[PDB]
């Protein structure tokens, strides 16, 4: 599972699995808003490419 | 390591291969209540000082 997997991924950096799963919400919400800005970032300026 | 589970008992295993084990207090750690986590089920984790308390 997508929600188990990052807590495999946060453990890899030092980070305990229970910071994700007690903030999921707030991650999937942080992961979710970052990725929106990439095709803006790219739709802006176009000297990105 | 992953909590799994057979369809009948719950068992604690290493990521990378099936070796199962019973779920107890040194196999895991403890960190809040059963609010905050999405998708927590219901079990019992065994105590090893039950028996020496006991006896
Ligand atoms: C998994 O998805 C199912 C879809 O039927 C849903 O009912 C259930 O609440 C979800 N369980 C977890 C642990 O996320």
């Amino acid at each position: 599972p997508f929600p188990m997997q990052m807590a495999y991924r946060f453990n890899g950096i030092g980070v305990t699995q229970n910071v994700l799963y007690e903030n999921q919400k707030l991650i999937a919400n942080q992961f979710n808003s970052a990725i929106g800005k990439i095709q803006d970032s790219l739709s802006s300026t176009p000297s990105a490419l | 390591g992953v909590f799994v589970s057979n369809g009948t008992h719950w068992f604690v295993t290493q990521r990378n291969f099936y070796e199962p084990q019973i779920i107890t207090t040194d196999n895991t750690f403890v960190s809040g209540n059963c609010d905050v986590v999405i998708g927590i089920v219901n079990n019992t984790v065994y105590d090893p000082l039950q028996p020496e308390l006991d006896s």
